[PDB]
């Protein structure tokens, strides 16, 4: 279905076997699915086509809202309230987008586990490893902020993380 | 056998009357709402996503999908 | 009022976040960028204080 | 009968009058916070040919 | 915000100019209309807030509380219509005036951009409730109950005024937005410790925190039905809302300051749940159940995590609705029996089946049966506490089991068994009481369909 | 149940009660009918040996070791009739018992149904209203001074009189109303 | 359930049947009103066994305080009818 992007939600080609009846006995599954088709799928398709033509009779559009980029908290003055407000709003929007990215990766992982069946432990290493990276990044950015989170606290956490990394690199190089 | 006896029990009139009244009013307003929602869904709604044409700025209610939300 | 609350427009911006995340993941997977980045702000713009201990 | 039921039903109009007055007062108080209209760095927009204010 | 405030103010002249036999109808109709207007506030944004003006703002933490406050008044009027039948018109109008003034104070309290205005209204709510308790109260202990309720609150909240004026003298502002944006850490100092205590104790005493909960059983048992409804539904949530608003400036002092209160709440939920098992009064049992729920809400607020805050908001709303319904059921029994004792009237399911159904649904909702929002808040807070420490699960499970135990005990003692023989004045339940229970219970099951409306700003 | 209790139980009543309990528990132990008949006859033979004993002290010493022997071998799961205070259906139908005064609160649309029943009920009400006023004075004059010594009530002695305190004994709902 | 509505005649017939199956008491001598101690010369233990036989026959059990003062078949039938709410 064109309603979603196939690249964002990848799927295997879904190769399926062909019916190879070994006996002369007529299986009931085919007869039941044929009668199901006749008694269910046809009226549903007709109703859907009627509703779709009624929708095509009246067509109108809606648009995705685009947001400009604004200066972030790292380039705001100590007591400047306007730039702090703008940076806080931008950071909150970025936080929501990051959460939804993690949601997309988790959906991919769940779909892989269900689809691969009994061989999921081997055939879903790629999704698991992507989720490992995304979870590590997300955890670094937002963990332990608390209920009253803000861009300033995230910046302080990043600052202390970079100080620790710089100290470790200096100690390792000067070892 | 004509052994029909009397069953002593509390009055079920007021409970049944309250239930009927509550159902009557709830349906009185819910049936028109359901009919209107169905008519709107079949005839009008479910807009489709588009790209903003250059030089055009949309109004605030044009960023939503369902007609009732708009 | 229940019907009104059911059909409230998205001022919390959920599907907007979905579309933003979808386009960002499309861009990053295609360009080889590793999805989300560990640092929320670019380190070039932070001036750390030199310790000299 | 008009001019008789009014003397007993005049009270009903009061809550509704209060609501419209409160809406008017909300808009009037809103009118005093326009110092940054079309000046936010996020929604800084050029006016339409027949537009004086981005929002009211 | 004035589109809600002005009609509530106009409720007073409408009530005082109403006919002697048309006060209840007009008050109920216009209160319901005001509630409909309040529904518009629920639409909320993921961004900062709904900043209407310099004086008032709305948020997804304040919006559900405002909606509940506006919705509660018609129910309180319906409950009060019965026992005030033999009252003079002037005194009934005074009662309605007290209820309207309390609603107005609560509405202005929940918006309150500035903290001193919040304190002023948070204290202004104290007078109408006191008058309602000590004037239209049945027993002779209502005076002592009102004294307890007044003095506990005032002793708790007097240091809060000093703390607030000191904070404004130092920082320069008490507007919540500036306070949030210009927040600074608190150094571990004795002066900062006492400032933390002065900021916290006023809201702790009204939760009520275990050991400071003595006023609540007295006030709830001695109050009339409308007073009990409002006290259990809205007045208890003022402390939680204040703590959620004020814990932004108490960091990082809260990490170690919270332990005495966390231990008190975690043990006190068990204590009060066990107290509920041995109780001879319905109202006292419901009050102690409220104490347990609010102690668990205190734990949630003290943990100070996003899941904690969402669970606390959901549990506050659900507890308000459930406690109001339980108090209304107890009052329906009391107005028939005039005793307020569990063991006197027994086996009421045989005589009143629909009211027994209402009892069962209320007990199931208090028991936190999924997927009710009661369990949503309960489970979110339990998960947050488990992340805080894996050993909390024992206390949480004990509390859950005891809660189910006394809820079903209260249901079985009053509804099941054999009817009392000598009680023969148990008339069929009126349409008013049934409608009251229905209007209490249906919003809960409708809200469980849209839980995001009551999960607060951190959703 | 119906009979008023006495201030105490005599020796003979206690002996009968032990005999009944022992027979019931022996029947519970001995499922089969012929075995139960044999052991019940043997129990009766062992039981009536001390029938003719005369002095009170040895009689009181007996029945006591008998009760201890009964308690040692009392079959911790005896047979119980379903309607007994320990049976599987002791209070099964108590939820279907509705008092008679509940009919006084029926809606007139409900009382339109069953008109003869309500006419008879009104006649019963009139009878009770007169009989109670007679019964109060009858019980006042018949009771010993200083209060009753036992919870036994006297019957009616006049022609039109009814037994005192009869309304709530005659108008029991039923054993199985539904 | 499907339980037939037993009547006074059935109760009396069953009581007299069980009594006539009691070899200690002669069938001819006994009468609905025939007393136990004096008219038939039975012991009190015989009375309690008669009560137990009634209990096993009718499937319900009589309390001891009521049983110890049931001395004639007629009043036994009356007690059973009062307990089971028999009309006729
Ligand atoms: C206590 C009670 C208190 C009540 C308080 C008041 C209520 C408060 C809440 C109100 C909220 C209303 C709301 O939000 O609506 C939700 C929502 C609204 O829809 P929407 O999301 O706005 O529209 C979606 C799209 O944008 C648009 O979709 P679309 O355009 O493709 O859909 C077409 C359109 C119309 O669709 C069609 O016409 C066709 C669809 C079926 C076609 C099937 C084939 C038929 C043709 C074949 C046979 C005939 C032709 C062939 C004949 C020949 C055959 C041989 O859809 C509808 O009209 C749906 C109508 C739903 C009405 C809801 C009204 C709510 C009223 C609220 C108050 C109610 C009070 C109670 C009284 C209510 C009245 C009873 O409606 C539903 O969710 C429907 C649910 C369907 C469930 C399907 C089954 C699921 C089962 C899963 C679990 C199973 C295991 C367990
Ligand atoms: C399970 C699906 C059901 C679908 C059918 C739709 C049912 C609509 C019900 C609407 C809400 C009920 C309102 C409460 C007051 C009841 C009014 C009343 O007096 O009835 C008189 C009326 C007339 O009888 P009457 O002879 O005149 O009165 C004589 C006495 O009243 C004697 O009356 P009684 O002896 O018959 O007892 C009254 C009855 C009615 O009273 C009640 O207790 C019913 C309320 C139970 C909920 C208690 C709170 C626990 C948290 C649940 C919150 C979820 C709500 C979902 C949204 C609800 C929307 C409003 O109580 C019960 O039968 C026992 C209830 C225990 C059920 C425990 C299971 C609950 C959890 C199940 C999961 C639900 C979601 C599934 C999710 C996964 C699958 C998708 O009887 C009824 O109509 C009974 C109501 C229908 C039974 C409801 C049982 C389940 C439905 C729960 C809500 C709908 C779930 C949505 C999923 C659909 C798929
Ligand atoms: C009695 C015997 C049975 C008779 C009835 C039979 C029929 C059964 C139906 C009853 C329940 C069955 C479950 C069916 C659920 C379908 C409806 C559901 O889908 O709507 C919900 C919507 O419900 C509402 O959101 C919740 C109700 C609002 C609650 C507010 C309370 C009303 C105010 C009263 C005062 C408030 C007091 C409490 C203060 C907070 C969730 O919809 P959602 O997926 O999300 O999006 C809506 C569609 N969009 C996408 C276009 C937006
Ligand atoms: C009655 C029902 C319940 C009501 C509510 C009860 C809740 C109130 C309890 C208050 C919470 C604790 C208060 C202070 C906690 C700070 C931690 C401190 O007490 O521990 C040690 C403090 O050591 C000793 O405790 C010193 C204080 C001793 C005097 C206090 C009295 C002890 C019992 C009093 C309890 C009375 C409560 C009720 C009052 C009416 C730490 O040693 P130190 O590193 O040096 O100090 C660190 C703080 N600095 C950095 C600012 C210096
Ligand atoms: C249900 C009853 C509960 C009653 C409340 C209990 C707690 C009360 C809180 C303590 C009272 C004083 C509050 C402090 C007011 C805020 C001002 C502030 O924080 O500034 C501090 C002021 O701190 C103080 O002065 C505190 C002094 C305490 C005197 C009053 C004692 C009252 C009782 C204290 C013990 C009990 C507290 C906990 C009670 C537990 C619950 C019963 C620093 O002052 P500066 O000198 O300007 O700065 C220092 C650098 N130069
Ligand atoms: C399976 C359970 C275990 C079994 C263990 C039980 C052991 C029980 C054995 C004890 C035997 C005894 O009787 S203990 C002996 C106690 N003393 C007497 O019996 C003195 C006078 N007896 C009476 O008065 C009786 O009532 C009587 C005359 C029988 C009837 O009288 P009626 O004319 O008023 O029917």
């Amino acid at each position: 279905p064109d309603s979603w992007d196939k690249d964002v939600y990848p799927e295997p080609p879904r190769r399926t076997p062909a019916p190879a009846p070994q006996t002369s006995l007529p299986n009931p599954v085919t007869y039941l699915t044929k009668i199901f088709d006749l008694l269910v799928d046809r009226p549903v398709t007709l109703a859907r086509e009627f509703i779709e033509q009624q929708h095509a009779k009246n067509r109108y559009y809606y648009y995705h809202r685009e947001f400009r980029r604004v200066p972030d908290i790292t380039e705001c003055e100590e007591k400047d309230i306007l730039c702090m407000f703008e940076a806080e709003m931008q950071w909150r929007r970025d936080y929501k987008v990051d959460q939804e990215i993690v949601n997309i990766i988790q959906e991919r992982l769940k779909a892989c586990q269900q689809r691969e069946g009994e061989s999921y432990r081997q055939n879903c290493a790629k999704e698991l490893e992507q989720f490992t990276q995304v979870s590590k990044a997300f955890q670094d950015r937002y963990s332990d902020l608390g209920a009253h989170y803000s861009a300033r606290k995230c910046l302080a956490k990043q600052k202390q993380r970079m100080l620790a990394e710089r100290k470790a690199a200096k100690e390792a190089a000067a070892a | 056998h004509g052994k029909r006896l009397f069953i002593i029990k509390p009055s079920g009139f007021y409970d049944r009357r309250f239930l009927k009244l509550m159902r009557f009013y709830i349906l009185l307003t819910g049936i028109p709402v359901a009919i209107g929602i169905t008519l709107v869904n079949v005839f009008i709604g479910e807009a489709e996503l588009a790209d903003i044409p250059e030089g055009y700025v949309p109004e605030h209610w044009e960023y939503f999908k369902h007609p009732i939300s708009r | 009022g229940s019907t009104f609350v059911a059909y409230l427009p998205d001022y919390r911006m959920q599907e907007w976040a979905r579309r933003e995340a979808e386009r960002l993941v499309k861009y990053r997977e295609a360009n080889g960028l590793p999805l989300m980045e560990s640092n929320c702000f670019d380190p070039n713009k932070i001036q750390l204080p030199e310790d000299e201990d | 009968n008009v001019l008789q039921i009014v003397r007993d039903h005049w009270v009903h109009i009061l809550v509704p009058v209060g609501f419209v007055f409160g809406c008017y007062l909300d808009r009037r108080s809103d009118e005093k916070l326009t110092a940054f209209r079309n000046k936010s760095l996020l929604f800084k927009r050029e006016l339409r040919p027949n537009e004086e204010v981005t929002w009211k | 915000m004035l589109k809600i405030i002005i009609p509530t103010t106009m409720l007073l002249p409408m009530t005082w100019m109403s006919k002697h036999n048309m006060i209840w109808i007009n008050a109920t109709v216009h209160s319901l209309l005001i509630s409909l207007i309040s529904l518009s506030l629920l639409n909320q944004l993921g961004e900062n807030s709904l900043n209407f003006s310099l004086t008032f703002f709305s948020d997804s933490l304040s919006a559900p509380l405002l909606v509940l406050t506006t919705w509660l008044l018609p129910l309180m009027l319906m409950a009060s219509q019965s026992h005030l039948s033999k009252e003079t018109t002037t005194r009934k109008k005074l009662y309605i005036t007290m209820l309207i003034l309390l609603q107005l104070f609560l509405i202005m309290t929940f918006t309150a951009t500035e903290l001193i205005l919040f304190y002023i209204l948070f204290e202004a709510t104290l007078v109408p409730t006191l008058i309602i308790i000590t004037r239209w109260g049945n027993q002779t202990e209502r005076l002592n109950a009102g004294l307890y309720f007044l003095f506990y609150t005032l002793a708790g909240s007097l240091p809060l005024l000093v703390a607030l004026v000191y904070i404004q003298n130092t920082t320069g502002s008490l507007n919540f937005l500036i306070i949030h944006y210009w927040s600074h850490p608190l150094s571990n100092s004795w002066s900062n410790i006492f400032m933390w205590l002065a900021c916290i104790m006023a809201f702790m005493v009204k939760m009520p925190l275990y050991g400071l909960h003595l006023w609540l059983p007295k006030a709830h048992v001695e109050a009339p039905i409308a007073g009990s409804m409002v006290l259990a539904a809205v007045l208890l949530k003022l402390g939680g809302y204040g703590m959620m608003r004020i814990t932004t400036i108490l960091n990082p002092l809260t990490n170690y300051m919270a332990y005495p209160f966390l231990m008190l709440s975690m043990w006190g939920m068990i204590m009060t749940s066990s107290i509920c098992l041995r109780q001879t009064d319905l109202k006292s049992l419901i009050a102690y159940s409220s104490v347990s729920h609010m102690a668990l809400v205190i734990v949630a607020i003290m943990i100070q995590t996003p899941w904690s805050f969402m669970g606390a908001t959901a549990l506050m709303i659900a507890h308000g609705l459930t406690s109001s319904m339980l108090f209304c059921l107890a009052n329906t029994n009391y107005e028939r029996v005039h005793s307020r004792t569990m063991i006197l009237a027994r086996g009421l399911q045989t005589l009143l089946p629909l009211m027994a159904t209402w009892w069962l649904v209320a007990s199931l909702t208090n028991l936190a049966l999924p997927p009710s929002i009661n369990l949503i808040g309960e489970l979110f807070i339990i998960t947050a506490s488990f992340s805080w420490s894996n050993i909390t699960i024992i206390l949480m499970g004990m509390n859950m089991m005891i809660t189910a135990l006394y809820s079903l005990y209260m249901l079985i003692t009053t509804q099941r068994g054999k009817y009392t023989h000598h009680i023969n004045n148990i008339k069929p339940s009126f349409t008013r009481e049934n409608a009251l229970m229905a209007l209490h219970i249906l919003p809960l099951l409708l809200l469980t369909l849209n839980p995001k409306m009551i999960l607060g700003p951190l959703y | 149940a119906f009979s008023a209790p006495a201030a105490y139980l005599t020796h003979q009543q206690k002996v009968l009660r032990l005999y009944k309990r022992a027979l019931r528990h022996l029947e519970s132990w001995c499922v089969h009918r012929d075995k139960y008949r044999y052991f019940a006859c043997l129990m009766r033979a062992r039981f009536d040996e001390h029938k003719n004993e005369k002095d009170m002290v040895k009689a009181t010493q007996l029945l006591r070791q008998a009760e201890e022997e009964f308690w040692y071998g009392q079959h911790p799961q005896p047979y119980i009739f379903p309607e007994s205070p320990g049976g599987t259906s002791y209070e099964r139908y108590e939820c279907y018992k509705v008092p008679e005064w509940c009919l006084d609160d029926w809606h007139p649309s409900e009382k339109a149904m069953y008109p003869d029943y309500f006419a008879k009920r009104e006649q019963w009400k009139r009878l009770r209203r007169e009989s109670w006023e007679r019964e109060v004075k009858q019980l006042q004059e018949e009771t010993p001074p200083g209060g009753p010594r036992t919870e036994a009530l006297p019957p009616a002695r006049k022609e039109g009189d009814l037994p005192p305190l009869w309304w709530h004994i005659v108008t029991r709902p039923r054993e199985r109303p539904m | 359930s499907d339980a037939p509505p037993l009547t006074l005649e059935a109760i009396k017939d069953r009581v007299l049947y069980v009594l006539k199956l009691y070899d200690k008491i002669d069938p001819e001598k006994l009468s609905v009103n025939s007393h136990f101690m004096k008219d038939l010369g039975l012991d009190s233990l015989d009375q309690v066994e008669i009560i137990m036989a009634m209990e096993d026959e009718f499937g319900f059990e009589i309390p001891d305080i009521d049983a110890e003062k049931l001395m004639c078949p007629q009043e036994i039938v009356d007690y059973i009818a009062d307990k089971k709410d028999v009309y006729e």
